[PDB]
């Protein structure tokens, strides 16, 4: 429920753009911003997945 | 000089040389070659270089063909302040000055 | 008890020798430093010349 | 600071080829990554839950010795900058590991002043963490509130006694 | 700043830091680190005074 | 273990990226993990299990809306409870040992009676093999062959002492070498080429190690085992001496340094290649009796790789490696 | 910062006159190449050759030149795999030992002097049976025997 | 008597160098330049004094515990010698290595002070610019540094100046010639080994030192004797 | 303070039991993959460990049977037991920063080893110990 | 499974070590003292922090931690050492490092 929808699915491209493009430079340190490039991806998922868990059974119930 | 070797040499006129087969017992130059030798801007570093750093050196427009081979002759004084620059690192080959590190 | 300024082994002037450790006395080190945290810039004008020093 | 040479580890470790790092670099990014987050993280951190917590918990209004505290405070975090001098060095850190086998550490198999500023980077440390001891102890058995005897301590002064 | 800029050859010397660290150390903290001074002598300044009002 | 693991897709699983090995006493140590984490994923589960219980069956939101009030039924004591599950794991570490014990002594008693025993010397950043004695069986004069090297071992014994006098470490020379075994059978790791140690199969084997400089460690991933080299391992009491009942099956296999040595930690590889044993009396005869050949023309002799397959030499250049490609072209 | 990839004791090459040529990874290196020219006017080329062919295909050195003028040398035996070809004028070649232990060899040269000059560079070429090499190398005196000579004013 | 010599020279250099010089001396891609025709001085200056082996690639190698004793240091060297030869040790009149005979040109059995006036000023024009006035070292660019020439005997400072290890420009012993060099030994030597008339010497590093004692612990004192004599408020 | 006394006998006898253990069995036990011979580090760090515990507890239980029965240590005692003064605290000091300092100073004084640092660092630890120590007994401004 | 000794032959000093120091140090200090902090941050600031910012940090460094460390037991297991700065693309071991790298990241 909520924002978690668009902030996984934000993710899910991201992680799409790092990865390819992980499979595309060869060994060399542009891969390894392409490694941070999909680490982000992932941790946009789990942050997406995050909130998910707050708004499933929240904890600090008056805003 | 060997491969990467540096001297400071000064201005000597041949009137003044009494060394070699030219060695006379009885001459006294002395003077006149210490007043050359504290001339405040008359010492210059005569630098050997290794031959495989002679190949990348870059001249510059008007002093084409200054060198003769190996040896390269650069004035001591520094450019800065006048220090004497005298600091020659032979594999780096930086000429360092130790007044302000230029 | 302490030396100071021991000339003897410094040998007399000449404008061609210098040492690496040459600071002046320590009431002028200020101005050493800031000749040597001067970054080099130097002004050309035709004929004339602003050294980096000034 | 830390977790930072450890990122760095990961990321020079990603592909073949050494992209960005050395091995010298490579090798005193983990020593010191392993010195700092044993000796500069884990350890202060014990040692600053104790003393926050156990007077609350012993009932008590301060610790035995306040001054011998602040000093561990302070010798503690000059270890650390002691330890991470050695970075500032042309060579660079420690880089025998954190653990520092010998012949390795040897004058002779290990010179530059790196490896110096290692050992006593954690012997500050060390006496650090021996000055925020000799509180707990004393306190706990000098300064318990009316009618907590031993055996009504919480569990983690306990621990922390031992 | 200005002082150990001037005897920053010794000082590299003796302490083993690079030459040119030293000159950076220099440039950059003549800027830096003033400030830095200001800040942690005025905040401790008021503590001090906070102490006596207390 | 004289039990095999489960095998199949679970044996793979509990393996669980370990290889095969290729020494009986390879094949003990797996088994024996195998067993041992089949026990530990039980513990896993069943402890995982209670965790997972708390999180979906012991929640507050549950016992709430059944009617259970504001505190559970408060019990802090259950002493039987207690004891047993202090006695379980007694027992669990207790059985454990008993097989830790019984695999550990048939791993490293020195009893196994050797045909080949090959001195091995570590040094910052390579590794020199060189054949100590093997017997008569394999050897090229049909008794036994001894390798030790005269005048060059003389000269380790001669370094003891009296260099004109300094004497420091209990009446010794600080740079004594009079441990290391000089043999005239050599083979020389360098960063151009990665020394190939080449071993019969099926015979009882030793290796005897010791280092040149800082410590170092042997560590052959096919045989499941590694060892400490040490300088002067006689005087850190350490057991310089380790032997296999034998090695099963031919083949080339990369074996690496596991101890923290220096700057070229990572470029200490070696190969070890294990041959036919008829091959193995034709190299040891090829390389006794034309020693000025080296050690890739004794392998082209016997008819393999003249240079590691498993492993080629690292790039020593600092800046061309930046693009992956820090693998030299041996041929 | 010192300990990079770039590092100020890896780039360093040995303090001698003479040049050297190949990588790792070549075949055959020529270190130390340099043209001896003694006081006493006699002359020659100094170099070591040494053999890391892979293929284990041993070499014979055809000939030197230097600047296509020929160098004089002869009995150099092949130079099969980790072999170093030591070649010096003989005055010089006589002050060191030959390794009975080791692959190495000592070879003489000698070369007419055509009227090098000390300090200039000349070109120098190899020529092996596999192929040949060419490097600059520069005029120098043999060095001294060291702590004998004083300097003298005439 | 070399002969043998060289077997335990070439033991020696399987076992440690071969990493950074290769096995024929060929060196190294970047782990080490090549050894031929170094000569016996250059190893018996590096091996001696402890720079090598290095074990970490930086600014500068370091001296420190030699790894090997002297005949190690003379077998390496002669096996080092074999492959091309180059300068050479300076042998006395007896064939062992000159020490303290090398203490200037006219050394009896003290040290000659007009060869220290003429080492003084030789030290003066060529090494004390990189070292300083009395040898107690300088910096250098990007982290470099010429160190203190205490350590060094007489032989290591003869090789070194004939070799050139690292950064130092070669002295060929005929640009400064042998008894220019043992008069600079003279000069180091004598002001290596006289006490300052002055008093404590501050390390002879000039101002510097004269400063900081001064500016720090001078006047400290002398602000503790006035507050001894003054007052708090 | 009677409970902690006595608790520390199970440690010291512990560790003296696993010294006296070892040092048998690494003495005897000829087991293959090891060394025979008595090994003096660890046995030694282990019987000065016991000592460390024997020390602590020793002492504890000397000084306890002095002591009374505290209010702290009775199960039942009540808030008004232990009214009166609880003893004297340092409110606040400059000085474990500066011999911190001190320390530190000392400390990069043998790291590069020149032994001027090495003196003044010494020097400059024991006038920070002592203005620690005098703190709270400095004598009144004589007029 | 360390603490054997015919296990320890193999898996000493090996990435299988660094993952089990990793999960027990991770364990005990990173998880357990960040729950210390949560814990008594009322008691330490007179405050409470915010628990959705808190989910989020658990997740992340859960989700991150297991992800970079269950996957080196198998390359330790596999045959890498532990302080190893370079290695072969022949060797075998370059997708786990990848994975356990992407992860890493994800950790900081
Ligand atoms: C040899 C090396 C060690 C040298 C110091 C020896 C320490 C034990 C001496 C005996 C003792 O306990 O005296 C307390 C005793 C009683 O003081 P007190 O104020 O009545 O104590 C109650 C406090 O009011 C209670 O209030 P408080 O808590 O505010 O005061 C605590 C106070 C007093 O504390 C105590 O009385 C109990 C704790 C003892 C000290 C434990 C910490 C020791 C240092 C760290 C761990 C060891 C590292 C080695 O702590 C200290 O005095 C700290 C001493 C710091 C020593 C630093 C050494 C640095 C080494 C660097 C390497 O001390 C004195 O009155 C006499 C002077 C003490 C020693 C002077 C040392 C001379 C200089 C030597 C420096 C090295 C050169
Ligand atoms: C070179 C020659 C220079 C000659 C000209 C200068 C003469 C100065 C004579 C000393 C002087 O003026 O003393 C009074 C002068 C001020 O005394 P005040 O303000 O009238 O009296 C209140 C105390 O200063 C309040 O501080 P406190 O005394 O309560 O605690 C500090 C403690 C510091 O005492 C220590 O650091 C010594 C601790 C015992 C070490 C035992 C082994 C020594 C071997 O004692 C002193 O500073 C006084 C004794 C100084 C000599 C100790 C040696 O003392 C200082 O300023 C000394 C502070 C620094 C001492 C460093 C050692
Ligand atoms: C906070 C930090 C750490 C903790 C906690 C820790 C816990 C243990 N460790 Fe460890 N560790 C080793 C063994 C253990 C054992 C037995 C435990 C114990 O705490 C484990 C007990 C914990 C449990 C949670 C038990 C399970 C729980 C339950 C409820 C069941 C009871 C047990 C049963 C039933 C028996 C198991 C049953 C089976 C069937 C298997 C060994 C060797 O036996 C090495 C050296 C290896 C080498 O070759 O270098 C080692 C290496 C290290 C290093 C190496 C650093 C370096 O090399 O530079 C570090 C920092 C470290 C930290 C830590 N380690 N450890
Ligand atoms: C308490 C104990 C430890 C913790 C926690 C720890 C955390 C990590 N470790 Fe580790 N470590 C490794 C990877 C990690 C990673 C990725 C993390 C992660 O927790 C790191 C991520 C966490 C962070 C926290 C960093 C994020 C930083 C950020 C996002 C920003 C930085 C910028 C600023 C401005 C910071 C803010 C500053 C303020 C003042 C606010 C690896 C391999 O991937 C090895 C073996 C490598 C080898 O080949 O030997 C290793 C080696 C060791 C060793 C052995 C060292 C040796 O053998 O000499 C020890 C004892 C150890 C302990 C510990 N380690 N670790
Ligand atoms: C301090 C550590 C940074 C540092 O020293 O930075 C120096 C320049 O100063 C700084 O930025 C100091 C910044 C101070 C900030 C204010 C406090 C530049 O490094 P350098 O001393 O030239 O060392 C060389 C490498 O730069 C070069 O890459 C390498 O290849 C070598 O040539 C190496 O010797
Ligand atoms: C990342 C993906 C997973 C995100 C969490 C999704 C599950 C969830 O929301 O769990 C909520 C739960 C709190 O407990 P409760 O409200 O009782 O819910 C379980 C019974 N409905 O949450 C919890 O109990 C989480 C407690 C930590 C679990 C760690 C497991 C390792
Ligand atoms: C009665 C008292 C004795 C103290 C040490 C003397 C120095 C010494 O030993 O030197 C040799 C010594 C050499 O080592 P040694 O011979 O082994 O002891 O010097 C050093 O090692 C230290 C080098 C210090 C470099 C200092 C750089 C310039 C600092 C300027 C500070 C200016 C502060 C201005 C403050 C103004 C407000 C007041
Ligand atoms: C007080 C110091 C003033 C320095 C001005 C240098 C101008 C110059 O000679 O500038 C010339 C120089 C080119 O300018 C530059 O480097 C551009 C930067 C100049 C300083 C900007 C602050
Ligand atoms: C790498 C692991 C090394 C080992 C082992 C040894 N040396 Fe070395 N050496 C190494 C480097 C990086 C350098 C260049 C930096 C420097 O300090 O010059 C050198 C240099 C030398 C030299 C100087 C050559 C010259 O022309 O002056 C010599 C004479 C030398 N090395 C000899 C030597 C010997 C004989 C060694 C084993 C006994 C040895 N080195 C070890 C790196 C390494
Ligand atoms: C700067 C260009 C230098 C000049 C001019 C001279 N030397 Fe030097 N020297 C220099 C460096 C960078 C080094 C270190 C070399 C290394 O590999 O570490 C040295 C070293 C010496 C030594 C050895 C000192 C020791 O402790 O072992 C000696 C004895 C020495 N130098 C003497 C010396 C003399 C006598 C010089 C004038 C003829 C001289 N050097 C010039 C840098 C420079
Ligand atoms: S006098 Fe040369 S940099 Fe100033
Ligand atoms: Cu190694
Ligand atoms: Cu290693
Ligand atoms: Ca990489």
């Amino acid at each position: 429920m909520g924002k978690s929808f668009a902030l996984l699915v934000l993710g899910a491209i991201i992680l799409a753009g790092g990865v390819w493009y992980t499979i595309e430079v060869g060994y060399s340190v542009m891969a390894i911003v392409a490694a941070l490039i999909m680490a982000a991806g992932g941790g946009i998922i789990t942050w997406g997945l995050a909130v998910a868990a707050d708004v499933n059974s929240p904890t600090s119930h008056k805003i | 000089l060997a491969a990467a070797s540096m001297e400071t040499v000064f201005p000597l006129p041949a009137e003044m040389v009494n060394d070699g087969a030219e060695y006379d017992p009885a001459k006294d130059v002395y003077e006149h070659q210490m007043h050359s030798v504290h001339g405040p801007r008359n010492a210059v570093m005569l630098i050997r270089l290794r031959t495989a750093d002679a190949e990348k050196v870059i001249e510059r427009e008007g002093q084409e063909s200054f060198h003769y081979g190996d040896y390269y002759a650069y004035s001591k004084i520094c450019t800065h302040i006048g220090c004497p620059t005298s600091l020659y690192e032979a594999q780096t080959n930086r000429i360092l000055c130790p007044c302000h590190q230029s | 008890v302490t030396t100071i300024n021991a000339i003897w082994n410094l040998g007399p002037y000449n404008p061609s020798q210098v040492s690496a450790g040459s600071q002046p006395d320590v009431y002028m080190l200020w101005t050493d430093g800031a000749a040597r945290v001067m970054p080099a810039w130097e002004l050309y004008l035709g004929n004339y010349t602003i050294p980096a020093v000034f | 600071l830390g977790g930072l040479m450890a990122l760095l580890i990961r990321a020079e470790l990603f592909t073949p080829g050494l992209q960005f790092l050395s091995n010298e670099q490579f090798n005193q990014l983990f020593t010191m990554h392993g010195t700092v987050m044993l000796l500069l993280y884990g350890t202060p951190i014990v040692w600053g839950f104790a003393n926050y917590v156990l007077p609350l918990q012993i009932g008590a209004p301060d610790v035995a010795f306040p001054r011998l505290n602040a000093f561990g405070f302070w010798i503690t975090t000059v270890g650390g900058v002691a330890m991470l001098t050695g970075f500032l060095t042309p060579g660079g850190a420690a880089d025998f590991g954190w653990t520092m086998y010998s012949p390795l550490s040897d004058a002779i198999h290990s010179p530059g002043l790196g490896s110096d500023m290692w050992i006593v980077g954690v012997g500050a440390t060390g006496i650090g963490s021996v000055a925020s001891a000799i509180n707990m102890l004393t306190t706990i058995l000098c300064l318990r509130a009316p009618g907590m005897t031993m055996f009504r301590m919480p569990i983690f002064t306990w621990n922390i006694f031992v | 700043l200005l002082t150990v800029s001037g005897g920053n050859d010794v000082y590299a010397m003796q302490f083993h830091v690079s030459l040119n660290a030293m000159t950076w150390i220099g440039r950059i903290g003549l800027i830096v680190g003033p400030a830095i001074a200001y800040f942690i002598t005025y905040r401790l300044c008021i503590g001090l005074q906070r102490s006596d009002r207390e | 273990c004289e039990v095999a693991p489960p095998g199949g897709v679970l044996g793979d699983f509990l393996r669980m990226g370990w290889p095969d090995g290729i020494t009986p006493e390879a094949v003990a140590m797996g088994n024996f993990w195998s067993w041992v984490w089949v026990a530990a994923w039980i513990i896993g589960i069943i402890m995982w299990g209670l965790f997972l219980t708390a999180i979906f069956a012991w929640g507050a939101k549950r016992a709430e809306k059944r009617g259970e009030g504001e505190f559970p039924k408060q019990l802090q004591y259950n002493v039987p409870l207690e004891l047993v599950l202090t006695i379980v794991p007694i027992i669990i570490v207790m059985v454990l040992f008993f097989f830790t014990v019984q695999t550990q002594d048939k791993v490293t008693a020195l009893d196994k009676n050797p045909e080949v025993t090959v001195d091995v010397t570590a040094y910052q950043w390579n590794w020199k093999f060189g054949y100590s004695e093997i017997d008569g069986s394999l050897a090229p004069g049909g008794q036994d062959y001894q390798g030790s090297d005269p005048e060059r071992q003389a000269a380790a014994e001669a370094s003891k002492k009296d260099p004109s006098g300094d004497n420091p470490i209990h009446g010794n020379s600080k740079s004594d070498v009079s441990y290391l075994e000089f043999n005239r059978i050599e083979t020389l790791g360098t960063t151009d080429e990665i020394p190939v140690m080449v071993l019969p199969v099926n015979t009882p084997i030793e290796f005897n190690l010791a280092s040149a400089d800082v410590a170092h460690s042997f560590w052959v991933p096919e045989f499941l085992f590694k060892r400490d080299a040490y300088a002067h391992p006689e005087a850190n009491k350490s057991q310089r001496v380790f032997q296999i009942e034998e090695i099963t099956e031919e083949g080339a296999f990369v074996g690496r340094c596991a101890e923290m040595c220096g700057t070229y930690h990572a470029m200490m590889n070696f190969e070890l290649r294990v041959v036919d044993r008829d091959s193995f009396a034709e190299y040891i005869s090829f390389r006794d009796s034309n020693p000025d050949a080296t050690n890739a023309q004794a392998l082209e002799h016997i008819g393999q790789a003249p240079y590691a397959t498993s492993t080629s030499p690292f790039v020593s250049d600092r800046t061309a490696t930046r693009d992956g490609e820090n693998t030299q072209s041996n041929a | 910062c010192s300990a990079g990839q770039i590092t100020q004791t890896s780039s360093q090459v040995a303090a001698v006159d003479g040049n050297q040529a190949g990588s790792a990874n070549d075949p055959v290196l020529v270190r130390d190449v340099t043209v001896h020219l003694t006081t006493d006017g006699e002359a020659g080329v100094k170099f070591t050759a040494i053999n890391q062919d892979t293929s284990h295909t041993s070499h014979t050195l055809e000939s030197v030149t230097v600047d296509g003028e020929e160098v004089e040398l002869d009995d150099a035996e092949p130079i099969e795999r980790n072999c170093s070809l030591v070649a010096d004028i003989q005055s010089e070649l006589d002050l060191i030992e030959e390794p009975e232990v080791g692959c190495i060899q000592h070879v003489a040269t000698s070369l007419e002097n055509p009227g090098f000059a000390y300090g200039g560079v000349v070109p120098v070429e190899f020529v092996f049976d596999t192929g040949a090499i060419t490097i600059d190398a520069t005029v120098s005196a043999p060095v001294l025997e060291s702590g004998v000579e004083n300097r003298e004013v005439g | 008597d070399d002969q043998a010599l060289i077997s335990e020279g070439k033991d020696l250099y399987d076992v440690a160098c071969i990493t950074c010089h290769g096995v024929n001396l060929q060196g190294v891609e970047d782990r080490g330049p090549s050894l031929v025709g170094v000569g016996e001085g250059a190893v018996y200056f590096q091996v001696h004094s402890g720079r090598m082996p290095i074990l970490r690639n930086e600014a500068q190698a370091e001296r420190k515990a030699p790894r090997y004793t002297e005949a190690q240091t003379l077998a390496i060297a002669a096996y080092v010698a074999a492959n091309g030869g180059g300068p050479g040790l300076v042998y006395n009149e007896d064939g062992t290595l000159a020490m303290e005979e090398l203490r200037g040109e006219n050394y009896d059995g003290q040290i000659t002070s007009a060869d220290v006036a003429r080492g003084g000023d030789l030290f003066r024009l060529n090494c004390a610019s990189c070292h300083n006035f009395t040898g107690r070292g300088g910096a250098l660019s990007s982290g470099k540094y010429a160190p203190n020439l205490d350590a060094a005997n007489e032989q290591e400072i003869y090789q070194a100046m004939l070799t050139g290890p690292q950064n130092m420009p070669k002295f060929s012993d005929r640009q400064l010639s042998a008894d220019e060099k043992k008069d600079i030994i003279a000069f180091i030597k004598s002001t290596k080994e006289t006490p300052s008339p002055g008093g404590y010497s501050l390390g002879s590093l000039g101002p510097v030192a004269e400063g900081l004692f001064m500016w720090v612990f001078g006047i400290l004192v002398l602000v503790a004797a006035a507050m001894w004599i003054g007052s708090r408020s | 303070m009677k409970s902690s006394a006595k608790l520390m006998y199970g440690p010291t006898v512990f560790m003296a039991a696993m010294a006296v253990i070892y040092i048998f069995a690494t003495m005897h036990v000829s087991d293959g993959g090891s060394v025979k011979g008595v090994e003096w580090v660890g046995s030694v760090a282990l019987v000065l460990s016991a000592g460390l515990t024997l020390m602590l507890g020793v002492y504890l239980h000397f000084t306890e049977v002095r002591v009374d029965v505290l209010p702290e240590d009775w199960e039942e005692a009540e808030v008004a037991d232990k009214a009166g003064t609880l003893g004297f605290f340092s409110p606040s000091s400059i000085w474990p920063a500066a011999m911190s300092g001190a320390v530190g100073f000392l400390a990069f004084g043998v790291v590069y080893f020149h032994y001027w640092m090495i003196a003044v660092g010494l020097m400059l630890l024991i006038f920070t110990i002592t203005k620690l120590n005098l703190q709270y007994g400095v004598p009144k401004e004589k007029h | 499974m360390l603490a054997s000794p015919p296990l320890d032959f193999h898996l000493a000093d090996s990435y299988f070590l660094i993952a089990h120091f990793h999960y027990t140090l991770f364990g005990t200090v990173v998880f357990a003292s960040c729950a210390g902090v949560y814990f008594w941050f009322p008691k330490m600031t007179g405050r409470m922090m915010d628990e959705r910012l808190g989910k989020i940090h658990f997740w992340l460094t859960f989700v991150g931690f297991h992800g970079t460390f269950l996957i080196q037991h198998w390359v330790g297991n596999m045959g890498m050492p532990r302080r190893y700065a370079d290695y072969l693309d022949s060797d075998g071991f370059t997708i786990y490092n990848q994975i356990s790298t992407v992860f890493s990241f994800l950790l900081g």
